[PDB]
């Protein structure tokens, strides 16, 4: 099995309505920890997991030393903006975007398995860590000018130095005080609904629900034959208590609800789900 | 690059009338951030409403959940107001509770 810590930046110009904010954000496997608001009077970085509260008697520093990172990102954010904007020449009046997703991949062995280091801009991939975690991939002639710079501070490296040394002992770290929540896999709470459409035709929705992590596969079986392409899937979602919810419905014409099947599976499932009406 | 919003309108326990829940309205895949998000009883914006912090999926569009306590009814409807610079009328999506 693996795991994975990351790191998600946001950072944005509003013009009129004031500077730009950064919201970063920070999360193990498929669950949040760890936040930042620069709208905040004085921000800090705050914990956003029970199992953090812990974290200060390990390293009390972690707080003091995290806040003062995420101000500076915030910093260099705000001016790496408007080089940006300066590369391709776009208004001031125009609200832009920075992103960023950094972490690393760890596995059974406790040892790294992929590093990355991602930007997009306005929302498209704009420059990238290669997997050799040494040179950098930029996808326009203005992501060019930000590897050129990147290349020359030696920034590569010191995402390197990161990615195989802090990163992976913080996951194993969070993936220990986590325990309990990190490391379960809440099989779904599965059940069957059943919504009359007309006098010949039914909807059957198969629902799961409060499960944890995120991955998870739905279907209906039609006397054994997949439905996939008459059914509808709805996106993933949370529930707000840090678990997950899905479902998958399709029409069946209405006397013949005993012939479908609903298929589900999950890491916490030991065997995957046959439901019926 | 921009993406328009999608939208569900659902709640964290099953509805049962009378008893308390939480009703949650999940935007994702848009892109720029910027979103204005409500939640509606009866067409009033309900107050107390509280969200996630911002984070975005692997094609880099974003996500928020908002929540607010409620105790549904079998008359009282909910929906969920959303405006965006890819919309231009917003759009509410009404809770049901079956979906």
């Amino acid at each position: 099995g693996f795991h994975s810590l990351r790191y998600f930046y946001t950072a944005w110009s509003r013009p009129g309505s004031g500077e730009p904010r950064f919201v970063a954000v920070g999360y193990v496997d498929d669950t949040q920890f760890v936040r930042f608001d620069s709208d905040n009077a004085s921000p800090r970085a705050e914990p956003r997991a029970p199992w953090m509260d812990l974290v200060e008697q390990q390293d009390p520093q972690y707080w003091d030393r995290n806040t003062r990172n995420a101000r500076d990102a915030a910093q260099t954010y705000r001016v790496g903006l408007d080089n940006v904007r300066g590369y391709y020449n776009q208004s001031e009046a125009g609200s832009h975007t920075i992103q960023r997703m950094y972490g690393c991949d760890v596995g059974p062995h406790g040892r790294l398995l992929r590093g990355y280091d991602q930007l997009a801009y306005d929302g498209a991939d704009y420059i990238a860590l290669n997997e050799d975690l040494r040179s950098w991939t930029a996808a326009d002639l203005a992501a060019q000018n930000t590897r050129r710079k990147w290349e020359e501070a030696g920034y590569a490296e010191r995402d390197r130095a990161y990615l195989e040394g802090e990163c992976v002992e913080w996951l194993l770290k969070h993936l220990e005080n986590g325990r309990e929540t990190l490391l379960r896999a809440d099989p779904p709470k599965t059940h069957i609904t059943h919504h009359p459409i007309s006098d010949r035709e039914v909807t059957l929705r198969c629902w799961a629900l409060g499960f944890y992590p995120e991955e998870i596969t739905l279907t209906w079986q039609h006397d054994g034959e997949d439905q996939t392409q008459e059914m509808e899937l709805v996106e993933t979602r949370p529930d707000g208590n840090g678990a997950f919810q899905k479902w998958a419905a399709l029409v069946v014409p209405s006397g013949e609800e005993q012939r479908y099947t609903c298929h589900v599976q999950h890491e916490g499932l030991p065997q995957p789900l046959t439901l019926r009406w | 690059i921009q993406r328009t919003p999608k939208i569900q309108v659902y709640s964290r326990h099953p509805a049962e009338n009378g008893k308390s829940n939480f009703l949650n309205c999940y935007v994702s895949g848009f892109h720029p951030s910027d979103i204005e998000v409500d939640l509606l009883k009866n067409g009033e914006r309900i107050e107390k409403v509280e969200h996630s912090d911002l984070s975005f999926s692997k094609d880099w569009s974003f996500y928020l959940l908002y929540y607010t306590e409620f105790t549904p009814t079998e008359k009282d409807e909910y929906a969920c107001r959303v405006n965006h610079v890819t919309l231009s009328q917003p759009k509410i999506v009404k809770w049901d509770r079956d979906m």
